């Protein structure tokens, strides 16, 4: 809840600005986030979590149809209740 | 038919406990079971929830 300044680098999380756009790197933990001026979240993530990370950006598999596996684990046809 | 008695305005629907309420906290009666207005609900194979009075089941 304490507002900090920027940039910021604690706990292996460099919180930087690149190309006038804000960045959050976690290369130890294998991810790089960022935002643009308008607001467009982006998440770069390694190959280490292939068929692991299940969430709102779906699994990191090859397929694209089966990447709605709910918090229970259920292939759903709706992109909404998921 | 068009009967006579004690009703309450259309925005309000009847609750079991004598008052009538909007459809926000109007429970569901799935399989007889009186579920509260927010009760996420599932066996292994189905998936079901009560939103505003209606019981939204899926599979
Ligand atoms: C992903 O992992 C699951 C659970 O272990 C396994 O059932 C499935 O075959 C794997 N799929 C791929 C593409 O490796
Ligand atoms: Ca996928």
């Amino acid at each position: 809840d304490q507002r900090v300044s920027m940039p910021y680098a604690s706990k292996g999380l460099y919180l930087e600005t690149e190309a006038g756009y804000y960045k959050l790197s976690g290369e130890a933990y294998g991810f790089v986030a960022r935002i643009d001026g308008s607001g467009n979240f982006q998440v770069l993530l390694s190959d280490r979590y292939f068929n692991k990370t299940c969430g709102l950006c779906g699994n990191f598999n090859i397929f694209a149809e089966d990447d709605f596996m709910t918090q229970e684990g259920t292939l759903t046809s709706d992109p909404y209740d998921f | 038919a068009c009967l006579e008695g004690c009703f309450c305005p259309p925005g309000l629907y009847m609750d079991e406990r004598g008052d009538c309420v909007p459809k926000a906290q109007c429970p569901c009666y799935y399989d007889g079971e009186i579920f509260q207005p927010e009760d996420i609900f599932s066996d292994h194979h189905t998936m079901c929830y009560c939103e505003d009075g209606f019981m939204h089941c899926t599979m």
